[PDB]
Order: C-alpha cells, then structure tokens, then sequence
C-alpha cells in the first residue's frame, strides 16, 4: 500500500522519496494502527522539509493520534524546534489535549526543553491548564526541581 | 500662574519621562511640581501602588538606594491638590542596564592542567543588558604572565594573533535560557593542547565590559 | 415549521428597542440566537443599545450570554462600552464573562476604562474583573486609565484581593 | 457608586485624532471623555447630527459596521456635560484606504486576435487608495497550463519581446486612476497577460488574453 509507504518515508526522513509517492496520489493523511500520520511522523523525528512538504499537500495539521498526541505534540516533546514553528504556523491548536490532558507546554515541560516552552508561550500556550492528574506546567518544573523552567514560567503564572 | 488664582496642582515643565540607570547605582526620580499647597504624591510601579522602605523611598522623588534589574518597569506618579482634590500624573519608564556578567569563575587559585595533546572547549556564558555588541577571545604564554584576580597578563594577543600558540578556533555563539533570560555561550576549542597559556574572553556592552581569565597550563604525564 | 426570516426581524427589532415586535416574532418560533453577518446576536444588539427589558426577555428564553461577534465584543463589552449600567448588571446576573477578550485583547473593563465609565469599572470589578489583564499593546487598565489623563479611575483601578 | 464631585466635562488625551481603516472593515471612534455626570454624546458628520441605525451607531463610540469609501470624512463629536450644559468639540479625521481595482473598460478590446509581427498595447487602469506603489506584469502561454506559474515578463524566451512604460496617472472616472502601459514590440506568440497592482492595503490583478494571427487580407 502507498499510504505505508509514506508513512515510512515521513518517518525515514526520505525527502526526495516522498515526493515520488505524492506524484503518485499517496494518501497525505494515511494512518497507521497508532493513528500516526504522515505528519505525525515528520514532525516527531523533526523532518522540516517533509513537515513542509505534507502541510502544503493538505495533511491535517490537528489529527490525534490513538492516545490524543496531535504533531505539535511529538514535535515540542523532542525538541523540534523549526517544525513547532511551522506546525503553528499552520494552524496547529497550541493547547490540544492528549488523552491525559497533556498540552504540548506539559510535555515540553517534562522533558526540559525551554526554548520550546517560550515558543508555545508567545504562540498562546495556557500557562494554567491542568492535565488529569491536576498538573499545571509549573507543577511539572517544581516537580522535576527545573529552576531555570520554573523562571520562564513564573513570570505569567 | 494661571489667570484664575485658587488652589491648583501642575507639573514642572523639565519632567523626564525616560531614565536610564546601572544596576547598583542610586535612582533618583523627582516629582516636580508647581502649585499651592503643596501636593500629595502618590507612586505606582506598573499601576502597583509603592510604600517607603529601606530599599525604596518614595517621596517627592523616588528614591531606589541600589538599583536592580527588577526595578525596571513604569513609573506613574500622581499629585493630588490638598484643598480642591485635583490631579495630574506622570510615567516615568525606569530602564535598568548591566554591564556584561560571565557565569564561570575568573578564579585562577587553583591553577587547571590539562594533560599533552589533549582537546578542550573553554566556555563564556554571557549576559548583559543590553546584549554584549561583540564578545573577544584573548590569549598569552604562560611565561609572560603571573600566577598567585591578579591581571595576571600585562599584554594579551588576540587569538587572530594565534602564531606560538595552541591551535584554537573561535566557535559560533550559541544561547542559552537561564536564570529566565537569553545568555550568550561563547566557546573557544583548543585543538591539540601542547603550549601552556592563559585565555580570556571579554564581553562588552554599552555600560562596561566583563571578562574571565582562564588558565590552561599543559603538561605529559607518561605511563 | 421554521421561518429563517424571523431570525433577521428579531435582530431588527432588538436593536431597534421594538418589544412588542419581539414578542410576537418570539412568539412565532423566532431563533433567539440569530446572527447576522457582524455576528451579532439579539442579545449583542438589545444590550448595545441598553434595551433593558429585551435584554431581560431573551436572557430568559435561552440566549447564549457569552456570544462573540466577528471582532469578538460580547455583549456585555458593548454594554460595558456604551455605559449603560443596568444592562451590565442583568448580563452579569446571567452568567457574563466579566473577563472576556475582543480580538485586539481588551476586556470590558479597557472598553469602559478608555471611554471613562467610571460607574461601569465599579461594577465589573466587584464582579471579578481582571485588573491587572493587558490587551495586546501591554495595556492594563490603569495604563489606559492614565493615557487619558484620568487619575480619579486609575486610583479605581487596583485590585480587589 | 463614584463620589460625586464639581461637574466638568473635557475629552480624555487618549482622544484620536485621526483614524484610518481599509474599505469593509468595522470602524470603531471612541469619544474618551472625562468628567461627572457622564456626558451626553453626539455626532456630527457635514454639520448634519449621524442618527443610528443598523449600519452605523453613533454613540459613546461612533461604529460604522463596514465603512465604505464615502465614509471618509472629518466627525465631531459633542460631549455635554448634563448638569452645566457645557459643551467641548473634538474633530476626527476618518481615513478609508481602498485595495486596488482594475479597470475592466481600456482592457476590453473589439479585438479578438492581433495581427503577427505588429506592436501592440495592453493597458492596466488602477484605481486604489492610496495609489499602487507597484504594478507588475505577468504572462504565460494557454498551452503551459487561472495559472499556477507565471513568468515575469522580462523573460522573452518562449514569449513577446516586451517592455513596461512607466506609471502614468489619469482622471478618468472622475478620480485619479495609475495607468500602466505593457508594450509587445512584435506581436509573434500569443499568450496570456497579467498585470496585478499592490498598494498599502491590499492587490488587485487583470488576466487579458493575446491571441496573434497571421490572417490578413495583405
Ligand atoms: C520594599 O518595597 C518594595 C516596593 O514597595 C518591594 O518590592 C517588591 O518586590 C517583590 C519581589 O517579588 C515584588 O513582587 C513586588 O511587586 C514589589 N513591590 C511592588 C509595590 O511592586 C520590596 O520587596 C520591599 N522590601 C522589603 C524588605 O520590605
Ligand atoms: C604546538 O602545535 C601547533 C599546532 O600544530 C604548532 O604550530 C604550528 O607550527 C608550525 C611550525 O612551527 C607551523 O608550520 C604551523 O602553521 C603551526 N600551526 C598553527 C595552527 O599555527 C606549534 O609549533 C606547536 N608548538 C610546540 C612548542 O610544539
Ligand atoms: C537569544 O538572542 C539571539 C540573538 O539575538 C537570538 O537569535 C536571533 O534571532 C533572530 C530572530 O529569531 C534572528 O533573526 C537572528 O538571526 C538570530 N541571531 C543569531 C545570532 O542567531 C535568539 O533567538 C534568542 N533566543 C531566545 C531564546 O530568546
Ligand atoms: C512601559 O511602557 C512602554 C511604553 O508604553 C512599554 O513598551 C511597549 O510595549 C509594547 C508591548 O508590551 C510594545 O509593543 C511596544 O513597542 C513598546 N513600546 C516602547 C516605546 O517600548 C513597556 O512594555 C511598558 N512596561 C511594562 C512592564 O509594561
Ligand atoms: C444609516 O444612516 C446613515 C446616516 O447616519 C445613512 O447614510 C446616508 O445615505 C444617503 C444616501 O442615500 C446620503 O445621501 C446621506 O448623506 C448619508 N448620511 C450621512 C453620510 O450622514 C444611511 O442611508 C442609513 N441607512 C439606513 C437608514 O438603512
Ligand atoms: C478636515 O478638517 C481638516 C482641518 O481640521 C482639513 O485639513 C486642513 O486642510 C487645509 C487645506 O488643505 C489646510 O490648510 C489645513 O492645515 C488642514 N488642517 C490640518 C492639517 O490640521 C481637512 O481638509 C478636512 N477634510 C474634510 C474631508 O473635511
Ligand atoms: C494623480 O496622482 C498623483 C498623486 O499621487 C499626482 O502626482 C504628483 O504630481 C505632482 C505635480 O503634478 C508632483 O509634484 C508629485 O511628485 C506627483 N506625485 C508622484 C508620486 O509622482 C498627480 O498630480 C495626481 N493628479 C490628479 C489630477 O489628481
Ligand atoms: O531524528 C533523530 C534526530 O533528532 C534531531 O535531529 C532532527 O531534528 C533537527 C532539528 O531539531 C533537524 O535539523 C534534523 O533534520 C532532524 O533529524 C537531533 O538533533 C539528532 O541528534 C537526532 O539523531
Ligand atoms: O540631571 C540633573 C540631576 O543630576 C543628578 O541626578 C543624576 O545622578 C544621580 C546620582 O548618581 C542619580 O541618582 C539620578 O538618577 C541621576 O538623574 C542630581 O542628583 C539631581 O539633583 C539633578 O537634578
Ligand atoms: O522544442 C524544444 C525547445 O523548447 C523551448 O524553446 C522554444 O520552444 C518554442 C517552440 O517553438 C519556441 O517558440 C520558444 O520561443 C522557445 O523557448 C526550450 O526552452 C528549448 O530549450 C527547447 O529545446
Ligand atoms: C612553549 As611554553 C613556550 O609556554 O613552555
Ligand atoms: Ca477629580
Ligand atoms: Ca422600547
Ligand atoms: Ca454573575
Ligand atoms: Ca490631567
Ligand atoms: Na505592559
């Protein structure tokens, strides 16, 4: 099937072999048992390029994966932060929920990367949104005793 | 004054409405004012109404005995005429710069050897306010200079001047949010340690320099 | 069974101060929650121009209290806007946003602070009012309150807490 | 409710002056005032009072709900104080810009093809507030495709040999209108021609077709 194919080439971060299966009417929002896109994939791996490429070809920008991760999130989550600005650019909802009420700022947060954190932040990130556990992204920095996180939250707290 | 005398409350025309300060420095922010009785004044720092402490007096000037990075903000004072109530104000926008501060220690008390051959980044995180207009690596031999901040070296080279020395490159700048605010790492990569020396990087700004002198004394240890 | 063109003579009516009018269009199934092209609403219309007992009227058959216009001004913002207190009062009885932002950030408390109702700030900030919300110039209501030489509201304006 | 204090009436300085805005947009003028009690308002536009209606309200904020050109013009607006009957003036001057539009007359022609090997003209009439700051030209052959590529008309290759005359400006509908001129030097390859013309405010663009012929009675 083409649709596999191009999930795997988004995931391979295989620029040019894309392309050769867009030519041929690959599906741009095909899914896989995870509820993966295309997009998803380009954006968790960081593939700018790729990530470009789907967006401009009609890829939903919003698709929820099967546990609730939208690109956005996967792209914040691994430090992307190049494919962050142009899956907002696009118009991808900066406060989704994933199915534990993560916001992409939450797993930003867990992880540590800061510079993604201030991104989501001028871009409209809700600094007070709970997650299910009642957690709000400055939870997170006290709970993971990140004092240079908490500072960049402190301010809009 | 003005054509109808009664009670009035008015400004002095010299009223600043940008102040520039260093942090450290006493800021002295006056309320110039013309009328009869003297008015009431009141502060407010980004609408936040000030109350007199040690830190801070707020009086017909206000007073921050050591200006901080913190203080920056909007200043609003309002006079207020005794007798009839009327009002004026005035914004006054506070501007806090620091000179260049290196994050690493400039401390040479322990003196770091590095073993014959070796590669090594030396690093300076930088802040300033506002942000450092050039950052400058510098270097000399070990033997020009002293070790016992003693300015240890009376000349330095620049590492464009690398000619005796280690092999070095100048990497780009990368940055860094710390501390809540956008530092600059500047790193210099020694290649092949084979001739002792000392480093310095030298950050400067529009209200003063930093600098941090690193040592970088080489030796062989065999076996 | 439905008449579309009720929902357009009921946004007509509401601005025009016509009750009887919106009576009997309510009366005869009109849609409560119409919107015309400036996204207005009945509700948005009556309590911009501080029609009282429409704003009662529709309130009380289900009109959404929270709708947003194409440059999203709630009602109570055109309400808080354009002074008129008792409106104000009804639509916070209601359920209103007090801290509702238009596209450009203001809250009704910058719309009333910049117009100067000093009576309207009153009124939303004993019902929550964020005093210390910026738009997005940076503005907070002191600020604004100041820009326009209005020192008697910028003494209003601190916080409740 | 606030202390009453003496009645006054003036406009607050955050008053506007001027307001500017872009033809279908909502326009909104606040009358920032200060004072006790709250003023009465009213608008003025020509010396005439604005009444409200649903296209415009003239209240404590003068909103015109999609302003048009011709709502360009200076307002005044009239605070009264309602216990001192006195009464300050302020004067806005509202500004409407206008997106370019292209003449759709001086582009259509009688025409339908043009004879090959002859020089001909298309013109592009521009009409925008404020007039355009550029106006480009464009072409691209049917064959070579309401296109997704075109090719700056310097580029001769699979095209006319061509050159742009300067912006000319014109009173023709009354108003001052930008006149660019596309000169085809020697008519050989017909083709499609686009002039699209930017100003502040937006862009506007004309697709005119060239079709050359060598029927002639010659
Ligand atoms: C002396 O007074 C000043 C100002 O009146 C205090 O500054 C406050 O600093 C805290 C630090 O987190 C801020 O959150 C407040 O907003 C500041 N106050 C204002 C009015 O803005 C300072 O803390 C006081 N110091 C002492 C020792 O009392
Ligand atoms: C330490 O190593 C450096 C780097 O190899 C030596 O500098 C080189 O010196 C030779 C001749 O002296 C020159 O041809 C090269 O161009 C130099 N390289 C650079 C990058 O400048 C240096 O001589 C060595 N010093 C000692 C004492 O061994
Ligand atoms: C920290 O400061 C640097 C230097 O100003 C920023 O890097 C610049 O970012 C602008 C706008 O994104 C670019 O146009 C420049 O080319 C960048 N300059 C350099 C030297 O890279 C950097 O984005 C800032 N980082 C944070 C987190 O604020
Ligand atoms: C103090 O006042 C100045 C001037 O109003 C503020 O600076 C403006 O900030 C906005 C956004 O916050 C910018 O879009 C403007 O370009 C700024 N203007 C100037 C002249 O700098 C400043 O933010 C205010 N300080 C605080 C703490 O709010
Ligand atoms: C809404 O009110 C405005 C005036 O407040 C009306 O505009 C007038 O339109 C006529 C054209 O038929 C002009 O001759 C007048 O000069 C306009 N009045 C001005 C410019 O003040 C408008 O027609 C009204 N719309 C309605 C009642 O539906
Ligand atoms: C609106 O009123 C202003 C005046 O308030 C007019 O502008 C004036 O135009 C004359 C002649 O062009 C100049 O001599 C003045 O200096 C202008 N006033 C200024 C610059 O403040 C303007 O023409 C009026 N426009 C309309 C449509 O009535
Ligand atoms: C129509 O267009 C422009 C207005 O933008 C006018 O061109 C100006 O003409 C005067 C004298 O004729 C020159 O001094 C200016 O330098 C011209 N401006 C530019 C941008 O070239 C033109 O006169 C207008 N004509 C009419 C009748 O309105
Ligand atoms: O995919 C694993 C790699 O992730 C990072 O690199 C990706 O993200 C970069 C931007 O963040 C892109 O420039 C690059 O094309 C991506 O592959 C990471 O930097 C690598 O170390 C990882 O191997
Ligand atoms: O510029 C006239 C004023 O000069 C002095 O004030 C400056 O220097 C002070 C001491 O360093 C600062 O604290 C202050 O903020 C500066 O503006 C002087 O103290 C004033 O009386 C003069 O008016
Ligand atoms: O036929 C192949 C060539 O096509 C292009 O060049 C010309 O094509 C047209 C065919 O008549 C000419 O009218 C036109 O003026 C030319 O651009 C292509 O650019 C050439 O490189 C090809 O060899
Ligand atoms: C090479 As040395 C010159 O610092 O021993
Ligand atoms: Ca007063
Ligand atoms: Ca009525
Ligand atoms: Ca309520
Ligand atoms: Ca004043
Ligand atoms: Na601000």
């Amino acid at each position: 099937d083409l649709g596999k194919k191009l999930l795997e080439a988004a995931r391979a971060g295989q620029d040019d072999e894309v392309r050769i299966l867009m030519a041929n009417g690959a599906d741009v929002n095909a899914h896989d048992q995870n509820g993966f896109t295309p997009l998803h994939l380009a954006a968790w791996y960081g593939h700018l390029e790729i990530v470009g490429v789907l967006l401009k070809n009609g890829a939903d920008v919003n698709a929820f994966d099967k546990y609730g991760f939208t690109p956005l999130h996967l792209a914040a989550e691994e430090g992307h932060l190049e494919v962050v600005e142009v899956l907002l650019k696009y118009g991808a909802d900066v406060n989704a929920k994933d199915e534990h009420g993560s916001t992409p700022l939450h797993l930003a947060a867990d992880i540590g990367h800061l510079e993604i954190v201030e991104v989501l932040l001028k871009n409209g990130a809700d600094v007070n949104a709970q997650d299910k556990f009642g957690k709000t992204a400055f939870d997170i920095s006290i709970d993971n005793g990140n004092e240079d996180l908490a500072e960049i939250l402190q301010k809009l707290n | 004054a003005p054509l109808a005398e009664k009670p009035f409350v008015a400004f002095g025309s010299g009223m600043e409405s940008l102040v520039e300060a260093t942090v450290g420095e006493r800021v002295r922010i006056p309320a110039k004012y013309l009328g009869y009785p003297p008015p009431e004044i009141k502060w407010y720092k980004n609408g936040i109404p000030l109350e007199s402490n040690h830190t801070i007096k707020a009086g017909h000037v206000l007073t921050i005995m050591e200006v901080s990075e913190r203080d920056t903000g909007n200043y609003t004072v309002i006079l207020t005429n005794p007798i009839s109530k009327e009002k004026q104000s005035h914004v006054v926008s506070l501007v806090v710069y620091v000179p260049p501060q290196i994050g690493e220690k400039s401390l040479i008390s322990p003196v770091d050897s590095y073993q014959y051959g070796t590669t090594q980044t030396l690093t300076c995180t930088v802040y300033a306010i506002p942000p450092p207009h050039h950052i400058h690596w510098y270097w000399q031999l070990e033997e020009e200079c002293a070790n016992e901040n003693p300015y240890p070296c009376e000349e330095w080279r620049s590492v464009e001047d690398f000619q005796g020395g280690n092999k070095i490159e100048v990497n780009k700048n990368q940055f860094a949010l710390i501390e809540g605010k956008n530092k600059t790492v500047s790193t210099l990569v020694i290649q092949a340690a084979n001739v002792s020396a000392l480093y310095k990087c030298e950050a400067v700004n529009k209200v003063g320099r930093g600098e941090r002198v690193i040592s970088f004394h080489v030796t062989r240890h065999h076996h």
